[PDB]
């Protein structure tokens, strides 16, 4: 069958893995850059610590962005699944994915860079932490593109 | 040379215009026939200084306000240029810089050895060498303590006081020499590897010749580093470097530097799609501040035997 | 630089899987020019033509315009005297232009029948190439113009010791984009519109 | 027939989006440029 | 008709009017403004060596010229109205391809030679003769890039 | 201990030498100055942070 | 059938998958690179906080302009969709993506100089929003380019 | 369909479209993030010229203007059932616009960023600034003028 | 068969040998650069050696997670087994190799970081620990996908 | 027939070559740059000299690894494969070879530091061997699962 | 036929080829990187210089472990051979050159650092060539899997 | 036909222009480097008119041996010839080319490094040129082969 | 035919020129690295010659190793040859080719190093040469295996 053939579900398959590849590797460009800052800035001031690892959180919450697909489009994979319903799946797991490491990549930077210079100055928390919303929200709008693609993988897939 | 002007187009375009403010031959005989400052003054602002003494008086015009004036002026071009430069280049005029602040951390050291005030000692410091730590020099006296404590965090990290200054000034100058080979392009390779040597090799005879092991701290980079380092090594006495420093075609008979440098730097704009320009302009106008100053030296009191040795290539 | 050793791989691998296999023939890039489309070769060699000749002015504009912009910080009467080196940077683009107007004249709908005949491929590869010769002779011309016109511009800071020997080569950079000129005017010289 | 999966229009589709991936590619990597050196 | 002559055959012959003439003038650029480069840090101010420094960038333009000679004779062969085989279509793209690559090894080699050799028979005029005949064997390169496109071109 | 005020930019860089100096295990306290002051060498108007150290040592504190 | 094929959404899955993409690279460069020009600066004047997040919000605002695109150019997918639908939704997305793109490496290299200039003037902001704005109108180019070309989809469309 | 409009005849004009707008606004962007950093780096301290200086930045976002309104021109002609006669010089307006725009954009940038710090430590290079800024400018409106004039040909 | 091939094990097996890879590419480079900030530092210390082996471990377990993975993609090969069952394999070594590929390094980029600074205060250590913990985590999201999947592959593939 | 090609040895002897290949170049990796620094560790004490070579044949045991797998995929290589085992031959030793490898870049760029500081301190014999050993096992790992894709080679083929 | 191809002796030839050439390139880089360090030390100790050939005999039998193997599958190439006897000869002649090229990259690094420090102590020879050793059972685990895998080869 | 195909002489105009393109990128590599060593620090002592020109003669006569190749297929050449013939003046034009190309890659080198020691003492010019004609004779060993390939492009070709 | 196709003696005019090109592409690394060194003596060079010419002379003899084997080569060379002659002799060029660029890269960069310490040590002749022998019989390994692909080229073809 021409709309249903036997390729379509490599097309999911990797839109499922790459859900959580680009988004993990964005996540974890997200913790390990902002890592490297906090940890060296946190030798001069050592009660600043749970205070400082807000970038690393919100790498997290890109990475279960990533992972909240990748187990939505993970339930309507099936061998006799059309090609359409491969397709969308594979931009789903694309729009999370290469979105999530975009905003993975906003937070690594800004990550390191606000940790670094709050020890200098206790004030620049607030101005941080509303560019880091902003940087975390585009990951967000991944997972809109991604939950609204795969919200049509059921409207008359025949 | 077609991807140069991108970044450094700008850049090269006033660099070579500065290189004509570089006041000629016929520019110093009208200037060296005054005898009294204020007329220096006067015929100094016709060139492209154009009237940089115009704030100061002229009763009280000191030998050294000329030197420090033309010094600043020089500095202000400096980073003026340094602030419009790219990754390759912003680089570059920050390990021009580089070597000026081992000359600033080799004269803080030996300042504050002995019983002298931070503020006097500061002002003969140069300013283009001039990192935040580097106002202090105070917390040991101690070689070791100097590198854990104040020089960690300068860009000096990864390289008794003239044994650490030429210990700073041969990793620095090695660093130097493998980063003009590495990001640099072609038209300054060659410059950046015979220039750059030159200053290796007038700095390794300057060795020996302060020395009358020194392996280490010698700079191996230039033109006598396989064969003269040997021979200028076990060298104890001045007629040992004299036929040590016969084997160099270029360097015989020398043993005369700057006039040398000044050949091989009117050479360098001879390119003209290279970095090697803003290198030859800092050392000729750090040349042509101390050919006036040399001059205003024999005007404030009256030597007029040995005024002509000031050396102007360009 | 890898992505380079990899996709020459895959030819060597597909050329001998095919020349192995006795289906060699099936690379053939001769059916390859001969079922593409003219209306592509013409029109990528027109846009390709104005392209990449306003890719090569441009490439002179930015070399010349910030050398002597440079260069007039301290003698800024250049700009107004050694703007002749950025008219030959420019008249590349022009010379491009010219090729687009002349070219776009030979560029006509075609009937079903007599598409892919003898004239209409002729033309399409004759637009093609023409205005690759032009469109990248006159990139040339323009970085070439562009790097000898930069020497003209920290050259007159000297006054006059240069400027009348500087000048022969800038414009003898102009006569090999008015040669390559001369050149696509005479590939697609016996090129017909398409019929 | 040039193919039936390679065939003529899948490549001139395929090339005039090589060519301007060709020059999109080498536009970012100017833009780049700009990222890496300042 | 022909299978001797199939209809793609031009494409390799304007292929080849296009080689001999971007790679030729690619040549002549590289050796004119890189000698170019050269002229520009010299001072002469005076008459007869000015046309005297100018050699490399006259001896640049004419590997234009030998590209310029190539291009318009193998372009006076192509004609949407009569028989074009493949042979000289395969002919004409490898004279494109031996001019245009001679005249662009003619014209690095002069360039390369042209820019400090310009400021060795200036200002020292005791060498010219020397500087001159290493141009002479450097321009050559594409004068035997002619030759053989000329015995192809009469020859297909 | 010992305290005073500084030109509130060299706070990055005054707890990066007292940081290395004494041991790596020191006390320090910063607060800021409201209204800033002019000068006399820089001419303008410039920011001031207070600053705190902490040490028993009698050579460390000269 | 001909004009609308099995693969025909492959390049609208790409058109709204593109769309987000793009411009959240060039809204994350955009937010990234002014955020580290944010915290580079304001050490020493921290009170000038709510006035050099104009680069952080327009780079956000480019993001949005992706998302309005990829939620219209989304609803008019569909399993049996033409091929010339599933063209305009890649022209869509790839032309608000990688002009939204450009956009936010616009606003990323202007911004993070603003900000650091604005510690020693703080007059340069009257021209720093003015550039901005400037950089800002390429992002809805590609808007105003991709809701023209997103209008043609499905309109005497014939599957 | 049929020999002469078949099914991937617009993606020609699709991608020109698009090519149209993003490459004049990639050229647009370099435009203005080279010409914005030398402004944000000129008025630190001259700000009195910021709205002399601020004309490459103007003269960049026409090359986006002149881009914008090739897209728009030659999606008034795509179509589903369009030739492939029509596809192709939509195509050709559109790299010929783009590829002319980006570099006439990236041109527009160094200059730009050459002049504006340039024309600050002497004033008497506005004038050449932007005379050099136009041609540099009108090489993106020579990629105009080749895609209007080779979209007047569509049906 | 159509709807199971015979080329159908060929990503099953790479699907199976790409987490192992994958997996200890990323294990061998967090274990590479957290192992040359230990040895490094201890030239002072004495018990630099004792808990600065938690990055090494840690990344260590990962390796565990790409094992675990590559046991289940085996034990559910065979000569004839459905096309899509192959995709679905590959997808899941995918899924578990190319994020502990970026849980791995996440973990050598936080795991030197940590180690120039810890031997200067050993009073430190127990928020680097949290931070590198989120890093380990990101890499469990890569089977708890992973896992999903060869479970998926089992059931009704006809 | 189909499922058993005249091609199918050559992934198999692909898989056969590659274990032999990779392994061994991970194995050089793990040698060369674990001995590069004998010069400096002895020019000062001379002691240490039995230290270098636990780095050293720790990357032994990483090239019989690789040893083992081949001359067991080459038992079970044959002109009539079936096409299947012809995949797990490709993966079997795909997978010791470039884990191996992940295992010998791992051994040999931390055997380089932990001689490069063990002349400062007497009591690394230790610690520089458990760092090894969570390295040296990332090989076995490969190996352990070469040896589970080679016991489903030709367990159920026809 | 189709179990015995014509194109059959290319993975032969290709085999018996990159066997010989593999494994001299990395006994090459063998003789190259450790030469290099022997005879810019000799000159202050020009006694010891017979104990420093020892890294180059290594990568001079390296080189003959690749030559042992490709004369004993150029003894069996054949116009007609099976597909799988083509296959696995490149197998053997990959698996020996490829490996061999490691061994020898190896015992360059390993070697040249050798030489050089052994003007400080004569106590370090004996450590330097056991490490050199290992590297070099490298190649002959590589020559193992050539052997073996080269002997099945005309089985069927 | 088969033995005369229609695209036959496409490798015989390949092999003609190949000569000229590899000759005369190596005749003008070693013209290039040969004049600027030569003219690097012998400005003083006016007396070097015909001082170093036999590298560049030399490359000369490297790039007559293209041409008399390149004259020499160009007369094998013909609309009606066999692949045998194209083939063997591919391999006759590559030879020529590729080796001479060699050549003055040889040329090039040894002038451009090899003039500045001159400078100081005139008994060079009995060593120079004497390894300067091995570099030489790689070309010649190039025009032997493509000169005698081409003495059997004619010898029973049907 | 289908054993002695019309692309047959493609691959033999391929190898037949491969092996020149190749060799002499080799002993011009090996003349023009060997070269530099010896032009930049002076002091020694005239009282010390025609022992400084032993790498050019050893280099230059691979060149007449791929000659020897690119004549004997190019006397098989056929039209109607069959394509195991045309494979078994492009690996015959290819063997003499690689390995002597191999032996050309390895007397190119062991020679120049010797030149330098014989100008300070007249006693490093007899070491230098030895090794320069290992790295010349190198070159004939691949001699001594072409010409035995070559000694059964014609042996037994149809």
């Amino acid at each position: 069958t021409e709309l249903c053939p036997v390729y379509a579900p490599f097309f999911g398959a990797i839109g499922c893995a790459s859900a959580i590849i680009f988004t993990s590797l964005g996540a974890a460009y997200g913790t390990a850059k902002s890592g490297v800052g906090i940890c060296a800035t946190c030798v001069l001031r050592p009660d600043l610590l749970f205070k400082n690892i807000v970038p690393v959180i919100m790498a997290g919450i890109i990475a279960i962005y990533g992972l909240v697909v990748s187990v939505l489009v993970c339930y309507s994979l099936g061998q006799k699944q059309a090609l359409y319903t491969g397709f969308i799946q594979l931009g789903a797991g694309l729009s999370v994915g290469l979105s999530g490491l975009a905003a993975g990549f906003a937070i690594g930077i800004v990550g390191d860079a606000g940790v670094r210079g709050s020890s200098q100055q206790p004030r620049l928390f607030v101005g941080m932490i509303l560019i880091l919303i902003f940087a975390e929200v585009l990951g967000l709008y991944g997972l809109i593109v991604a939950l609204l693609l795969n919200s049509r993988a059921t409207q008359d897939v025949v | 040379g077609v991807y140069f002007n991108i970044d450094n187009g700008f850049i090269e375009g006033v660099v070579r215009g500065y290189r004509n403010g570089l006041l000629s031959n016929n520019q110093y005989i009208n200037l060296t026939q005054c005898d009294t400052l204020e007329d220096l003054k006067l015929q100094l602002s016709s060139t492209d200084y154009g009237n940089f003494l115009s704030s100061v008086s002229s009763e009280s015009l000191t030998t050294s306000l000329i030197q420090e004036y033309a010094s600043s002026k020089l500095y202000h071009e400096f980073n003026y240029i340094r602030d419009q430069s790219s990754g390759s280049t912003r680089k570059f005029m920050d390990y021009i810089t580089y070597g000026y602040m081992i000359d600033n951390v080799a004269l803080m050291i030996t300042g504050t050895i002995h019983d002298r005030d931070k503020g006097e000692i500061l002002q003969r410091c140069h300013p283009l060498g001039w990192f935040d730590t580097l106002p202090t020099l105070s917390v040991a006296t101690d070689l070791e303590s100097l590198y854990e404590t104040v020089l960690v965090d300068t860009p000096l990290a990864p390289y008794n006081i003239e044994i650490i200054r030429n210990k700073l000034y041969k990793a620095y100058l090695e660093d130097f020499y493998n980063f003009v080979t590495e990001e640099i392009p072609e038209p300054a390779k060659e410059c950046m590897q015979t220039l750059l040597g030159f200053e290796a090799d007038r700095r390794s005879i300057n060795i020996a010749l302060n020395s009358l092991l020194k392996s280490d701290l010698l700079p191996n980079i230039g033109k006598l580093y396989p064969l003269a380092t040997f021979h200028l090594a076990q060298a104890q006495d001045f007629e040992g470097v004299r036929a040590a420093l016969a084997n160099v075609y270029e360097y015989r008979g020398f043993l005369h530097f700057y006039q040398l440098e000044m050949e091989l730097c009117r050479d360098a704009f001879t390119q003209q799609f290279a970095i090697s320009t803003v290198w030859a302009w800092m050392k000729s106008k750090e040349q042509e501040v101390r050919n006036i100053t040399w001059i205003a030296e024999c005007i404030a009191q009256n030597q007029r035997e040995r005024i002509n040795n000031y050396i102007s290539v360009y | 630089h890898f992505l380079y050793y990899l996709v020459l791989i895959v030819v060597i691998v597909y050329g001998l899987y095919k020349l192995f296999t006795g289906h060699g023939s099936d690379i053939n890039f001769g059916k390859f020019l001969l079922r593409t489309s003219p209306y592509m070769w013409a029109n990528l060699g027109i846009a390709l033509c104005v392209g990449l000749s306003v890719v090569g002015a441009a490439w002179g504009i930015f070399i010349t315009g910030s050398s002597m912009i440079g260069a007039g910080v301290r003698a800024p009467r250049i700009t107004t005297k050694n703007l002749i080196s950025i008219i030959f940077c420019e008249v590349v683009a022009i010379y491009g232009l010219i090729i687009a107007i002349v070219f776009s004249s030979k560029l006509t709908v075609a009937t079903a029948e007599n598409m892919y005949s003898k004239s209409n491929l002729y033309t399409g590869y004759s637009l093609f190439w023409a205005g690759i010769t032009v469109g990248a002779s006159n990139l040339i011309c323009g970085i070439a113009v562009g790097i000898t016109g930069a020497t003209a511009a920290i050259s007159d800071a000297a006054d006059s010791a240069l400027f009348v020997k500087i000048l022969v080569i800038e414009i003898f950079g102009s006569i090999l984009g008015l040669l390559g000129l001369i050149v696509g005017l005479l590939m697609a010289g016996k090129a017909s519109e398409f019929q | 027939i040039l193919s039936s999966i390679w065939t003529e229009g899948l490549l001139m589709c395929l090339i005039v989006s090589a060519l301007l991936l060709f020059i999109l590619i080498v536009a970012l990597s100017w833009i780049s440029n700009l990222d890496i050196t300042y | 008709s022909n299978i001797y002559a199939p209809l793609y055959a031009p494409f390799f012959g304007f292929a080849g009017c296009a080689a001999a003439m971007v790679l030729s003038c690619l040549g002549a650029a590289i050796g004119t403004a890189k000698s170019g480069i050269g002229i520009a840090g010299i001072g002469t101010f005076k008459p007869e060596l000015i046309m005297k420094s100018l050699i490399p960038v006259v001896m640049s333009g004419i590997l234009a010229i030998y590209g310029l000679v190539v291009a318009v004779l193998i372009a006076g062969n192509l004609s949407p109205t009569e028989d074009y085989t493949l042979f000289n279509g395969f002919m004409h793209l490898s004279c494109g391809l031996c001019v245009g690559f001679a005249c662009l090894s003619s014209g690095y080699a002069i360039g390369m030679v042209g820019d400090v050799g310009v400021r060795k028979y200036m200002h020292q005029p005791r060498l010219f003769v020397g500087i001159v005949l290493i141009l002479i064997f450097s321009e050559v390169l594409g004068l035997y890039g002619m030759i053989v496109a000329l015995i192809l071109n009469t020859r297909g | 201990y010992v305290t005073g005020v500084i030109a509130r930019d060299k706070v990055a860089t005054l707890e990066q030498i007292l940081w290395r100096v004494l041991r790596g295990n020191l006390f320090f306290k910063t607060v800021e100055i409201e209204q800033p002051v002019y000068d006399v060498k820089t001419r303008e108007y410039k920011h001031k942070n207070a600053f705190i150290v902490f040490s028993h040592g009698d050579l460390i504190i000269k």
